[PDB]
């Protein structure tokens, strides 16, 4: 259609317009005394939240060149929470700093690429500081204290935690679910996780967590892609009866076939979801097999001359649960037989042997490690079905924040990691004045979130803020207690992962947006 | 346009 | 949608004009001079009302931010009368005051977080000195009295409700179901009563309770989540004949499932109604259980391998009577034969020696209670299925208010004694000046019911409070009567938790509404 | 949807206007000199009438709180004519009278609820200085000659329902048909008449009288609720052919079930009309018992097992008309065997014998006064369909108006028995000023009716307001013939009932009215 | 939705 | 789109 | 003539207005750092100045209620130049302060009477710790 | 106006 076509100022001004509405209304649940958002809803009563996660996701606005604007920065701060768990509205509020005094420049006559590479410097210098600042999480002491901080200082959740990663390793499978009835319990079953996600939503049944959640379903091989969902048929009456659901793992599932799923999973007649199978390649088919193996299942490829019309249920895996993400996939307890899939890691390891090669080798021992070491299983505890939903959230969120402090350590949360780097780069300079500029716009972002934070309890920003970059190491100030000290001594810290994501992400929409000169749209008729 | 299976199945 | 967002001072006087309408539509019924709210309808003639509940449940704003604010109270305020039988009128008129005088505070620059806490503390601090004020009423010459008093001066409400409760105890389940004709009766039958609601509302056959109400019930328990609605044909025939109608006890019955039942049972084939199963976990399975013994039906789980097609109505249970809530289910006369019952009461009695635990001793002991226990049912008297209709009624709400007074005793109503309660915290404090003010915003707000009591009688609101307030104990002023004594011996009071709920549940939306700072709504467009 | 909310006096304002189109309507057409009100009608001639009654049916006002100030004394005035057979013009009057100046004093800052007590206190004092005005009328001369009255001075229809009431007694049962063609006839036959209306209009197939009216009508009584319409179709098909209207009587006929009726007979396939079974408990059961062995049929009860599937026409009970109204059913002429009626009869006269209680006693007498009783019928003479059919109105008219001049008396008609009532309560005083207020006003409204008339004939209402004030007893103004003297001598009389429930009606929305502080309704768009 | 019988009833 | 059974239940 | 008569919140935001463009137009050239303020002429070329006192005799609003507010102070400041020969930009935003606050302070519901002993209590205490921390000369 | 093969081709 018609579109519209904005440029240079006119459309600086409208993505400023657009990250402000969206920044000002995330930021104001930033900290521990941050404000109520209330997020209407179509039907029932409003919905009064904290998360600025939530916010972030209602906000549309009615100016498309506004609105392209608060979409962009609203796309890559989600990126960071996906990287580290965490961080959108901190990658928020950093990109809003940054854009809004990068555009100043641009108006004053600053060149737009300069600006970009001095941005870019400090960041980089930025992260750099940052690592310095991070203190290690190694030892399942640390990987408790971090889990019990997460889970709102509940040293049960932080113990559970750190006895899960002790059992099966800090980068190992680690899944939670729904308990049996008061008191935990931490299993390690036969299971596996590979990168691909849902292929589409609507599969979604849990979407507090925007999660796909089968119980007891039977799994499909096929390495093949999917377009006539008529070869189904056969198969999926049969998973019709039975009342089992169904995770299809193919090559592909195309758009007809795929919508054909949604609508019959969606009208009760067999519950369906389905995801491309993991790697490419060779390496693809190999992986396709393991998981066959893992979930007694058979792998139904054209290449041997299989059909899907002739499968049965018995060629179908099977495990206890599977859960799929918007981009992972994790089966959990599979129906393999231990002599099977133990042998065929058996398999696996001669590869290795035999391996001409370390890429060749690093792929091999991938494998072995998923089919070998298993998924803990963490079964949240009770005694009321409202408080067991409630532990489990928190022991989730603690699992993320654990495995990111595990990754990269820990750094003085409440912004100050941030402002105390920022403190350090005083002297990083440029190849010309506008990239000094640059680098000091960054600086200054970076005292956006602690600014925060003090100004939604009713401080000074300028003089905390003063006052912590007046100090040096982890000191900083306490939001809670509204006292200054050590941070991680007074267990007020982030995964430095977090803080590096949500800077990086920050900067990288903000240098977009300010080398951006030209908006199309489409025309509001 | 689109079919039903006697187990409910719709389809094209 | 795109949407319309509001900050700060915008989005907060748009909630209090918002609650403002709600509360002054609301507030002009309460007191025994309230007056007359007329509600429009589609169809018919107007309906003339005093009851704060009903205008309530009316009142829908054309702004959607005003909207969003009355919607909010509305809500919480309702927790109120479901929590206690009573106090949301009571509850959106504290609200209102609490927010009205809050908001005054942070339009002059006050710390929202600060005067949240005061609120709090004060409140804290009241409901204490709540139940100091409160007056037992444990022996059944008080229930009877309490009961007499909310059946307005019926005697005989009050002993039928004293009757049953010496029958089944203070915490026994008791149900009313019209007479036979003239005279009351007291019985006592097989019977239980569990926490889960209808699966949603359409299942409502009786608007003016908001419940379910099945007569010689067929009664289906799965231990499973049902999908396909296919599933159940078979047996759903089977109860179409017979013409009964079907409560449906599953795991859970999900949305199309759900979707068709609702359909063909407001067609008049077929008359279902479907509840989660009680617990969660293990206790499920076994309570589960239970209702089957005590309805004389059996449970059907995939686990042993049975299925819901080849279910005949000889494995349905049965009852004479089923009473569904908003969050309860109550079953009463069960045919369960007494053999199987009371056999059944042995084994968990044993259960409960061989208890290794003390948690797992009070959940075995629950479950006798309830299959032990039975069901108290009273039957209201007569002559004129009109006054009969009306009786049952005044029997129904004396019955919850006595239930409150039993379980917290009862205090000076008229709204004295929360004026009463305020009166003695003149000196509690807060860490600074903001939460002084908070707690003063909430004190001055506890008079808020009493002063509109007044007003609407037509007299001086500073007047009466400032004299209710000079004396002590349950001195108060009787509206009625407009004359001045002791609210209790006058018998003018209300059951010690109406208030508490009442004043809890008003200080927290209000609370809320104080440190809210962006709202988020569609456009109007 | 989203509502206007109006408050104190915008809100009165609003209902002052409604009523006051509605009153003005209406009472143009009070007394001998009432003036004619063109009613239009979508399709043909406009209706001329002086009928009050059919004028405020088609009131209907564009303002949405207007319109509920007149649907609220519309709908309470009708209970007026529902229960004396007439009053709601005058009912009107009067509630436009108090109103209006009710509402004056309220806005004149006087209290609302005094305000209504004042009313109260002189209606209360108004209906026994009525009660001592009335003139009994217990003997046949009274009866005939009121009737006469009534009929436009007919003896003819005076001396009918004098030999009716004789026959059956005054409290007896009593119908009218169309004759067989000049002179009356009068038959008393086996018959009965219960306190239930019709289950929905839409049967009516008598809109004249809003009545329905069916033939040598078959009647299905099921001691049940029908559901399912399909249980139905094996007797309603039946009742097809035979080409015979049917009456159901079942506990309760649901929604849908209900609906197909309408919509069937709606169509000529079938003629159907549906009723409650009378009372309710016990006393139901065997009073659907009464019906079938007075109308030869077989009650139809699961409790004995028997379905409704297999009823056939045989089961069914028969009689000559029924007529069912918008709150009774009559049956006459019933096919039962008087052998079995007659016995029956007897079985009752036994209970009452072993009667152990009074009540228990009532109600089996009351039983055997329908069932031995009878119903007497009157055939309306002749001579042309036309004059048939407008006499056989006046002998309608007439039987309503003596039936409730046996139950209270007569009174000086022409409005000047409430003048009259008023002038004697000039001392009566309330407990405060507003009270007293509030007592005025209604006894100034009690001149509305005869002024009004007055009015109508072109003369001052002042003047003769003030000469029939003057006098006493019965004396007052006859405004046919423009002179004054006693009313009831003059033969100018209305139902001491029928003024006493015009006044209550009337005083009943005025005071609900007063005190009337919020008003909702939707949104004009 | 609705269905009808030979003789014309018309019904749920 | 939805089916309906001899006695009358309409369902998917 | 026909007057027009404003109360109670409607007068004092008026009032507020017309001294925060007194203020406002006058601390701009307060202290050593402070801006330059254009005065036009009739005739001429406009007057540049970081005298504050000038500004404040340029000063008049069209709103008539606004004006009184700009007035009013604008009158007791020029009492302090006069008095010691100087103070009368530092008296006005002083002024501009005490009323902004003052006034917050009305409108949350408090009592103006009380509001004012405070403010002078206040006062007075600080003249005795000013002449404390006086160096005579 | 189209038709439909067993197999599910839409065709003239």
């Amino acid at each position: 259609a018609a579109k519209d076509v904005k440029f240079g100022n006119d459309a600086r001004v409208k993505m400023l317009r657009g990250v402000n509405v969206l920044a000002d209304a995330v930021k104001v649940t930033l900290g521990p005394k941050g404000r109520n958002v209330v997020l209407d809803k179509s039907f029932g009563a409003p919905t009064i939240t904290k998360d600025g996660v939530s916010v972030a996701r209602e906000i549309e606005l009615e100016d498309k060149f506004e609105n392209m604007g608060a979409q962009m920065v609203k796309e890559v701060a989600s990126k960071a929470n996906d990287a580290a768990g965490d961080g959108t509205t901190t990658a928020t509020v950093l990109a809003q700093a940054i854009i809004t005094e990068g555009l100043k420049a641009v108006a004053a006559g600053m060149n737009p690429m300069d600006l970009k590479r001095g941005i870019d410097k400090a960041v980089t210098a930025a992260v750099e500081e940052l690592k310095a600042l991070s203190v290690p999480c190694s030892d399942s002491k640390a990987i408790a204290q971090v889990g019990t901080i997460s889970a709102n200082s509940d040293e049960t959740v932080g113990k559970l935690i750190a006895e899960a990663m002790d059992k099966v390793g800090k980068e190992g499978v680690i899944t939670v679910e729904d308990g049996t009835g008061l008191q935990d319990e931490l299993d390690v079953v036969e299971g596996m996780q590979f990168d691909r996600g849902y292929l589409s939503p609507y599969f979604i049944n849990k979407p507090e967590t925007g999660a796909v959640e089968l119980e007891s379903p039977f799994i499909l091989l096929a390495d093949k892609k999917i377009s006539n969902i008529r070869e189904m048929l056969p198969v999926l009456e049969a998973v019709a009866k039975a009342g089992k659901p169904l995770l299809i793992i193919a090559e592909d599932v195309e758009g007809e076939a795929l919508a054909t799923l949604v609508v019959n999973t969606m009208r009760g007649i067999v519950k369906v979801a389905a995801v491309k199978a993991p790697g490419f390649g060779d390496r693809r088919k190999a992986m396709l097999q393991d998981i066959a193996t893992l979930t007694g299942g058979t792998v139904i490829s054209e290449e041997i001359g299989m059909e899907l019309e002739k499968a049965t249920l018995e060629d179908l895996g099977q495990a206890k649960r599977v859960v799929i993400n918007k981009d992972t996939t994790t089966i959990i307890d599979g129906v393999g037989e231990e002599a099977a899939i133990q042998g065929r890691v058996a398999q696996i390891r001669q590869q290795i042997e035999e391996a001409t090669s370390d890429y060749d080798r690093e792929k091999l021992q991938e494998r072995v490690a998923k089919l070998a070491g298993g998924v803990a299983v963490i079964k949240v505890g009770a005694a009321t079905e409202v408080e067991m939903k409630e532990k489990k959230a928190r022991v989730e969120d603690a699992l993320h924040a654990t495995r990111a402090a595990v990754e990269e350590g820990v750094v003085a949360g409440g912004g100050v990691a941030l402002i105390r780097v920022a403190s350090k780069l005083a002297d990083l300079r440029g190849q010309n004045e506008d990239q000094n500029v640059g680098i000091k716009v960054a600086l200054r972002a970076m005292e956006a979130p602690l600014r925060q934070i003090v100004l939604n309890c009713g401080e000074e920003p300028s003089v905390v803020a003063n006052t912590v970059k007046g100090g040096d190491g982890n000191y900083g100030y306490n939001a809670a207690t509204e006292e200054y000290g050590n941070m991680i001594d007074m267990g007020i810290l982030d995964p430095t992962k977090v803080t590096r994501s949500a800077l990086q992400y920050a900067a990288s929409v903000a240098g977009l947006m300010i080398t951006t000169e030209c908006m199309v749209t489409d025309l509001p008729k | 346009s689109w079919m039903t299976t006697p187990w409910g199945f719709l389809h094209p």
